[PDB]
């Protein structure tokens, strides 16, 4: 008997196969949220900044408190 | 396993800016004076000529 490399393929590991696609981003979908997240960003910092002030005001009403310093 | 493994170069160096800014327009080079210097493989088979020894 002859023994020889034999030969075997099943699946052919499938030939030229694309891998890239797109995912997570579509295009308009992200500017929902990208533009979105800015438009939170000022109004969440500016809130702060009008809190700020009453505090601001407050530390300068001391200076004018203190007349024996 | 060859497959995927290929094809996760394509997803790092040819989708991004960076391969579209460097390597895009360097001696753009075609004609019947690209043909006078005789490439073969790529050059004239990678742009222009048809032509293959395969």
């Amino acid at each position: 008997x002859x023994x020889x490399x034999x030969x075997x393929x099943x699946x052919x590991x499938x030939x030229x196969x694309x891998x890239x696609x797109x995912x997570x981003x579509x295009g308009y979908s992200m500017f929902a949220v990208g533009i979105g997240a800015l438009l939170f960003g000022y109004w969440s910092m500016m809130k702060w900044n009008r809190e700020r002030r009453r505090l601001q005001i407050e530390d300068f009403e001391a200076r004018i408190a203190l007349m024996p310093l | 396993n060859f497959s995927l493994r290929i094809d996760e170069l394509e997803e790092m160096l040819t989708n991004n800016r960076i391969w579209r800014n460097r390597t895009v327009d360097i001696g753009i080079v075609t004609a019947e004076d690209a043909l006078n210097y005789g490439f073969s493989g790529v050059m004239l088979r990678g742009s222009g000529i048809q032509w293959d020894l395969r």
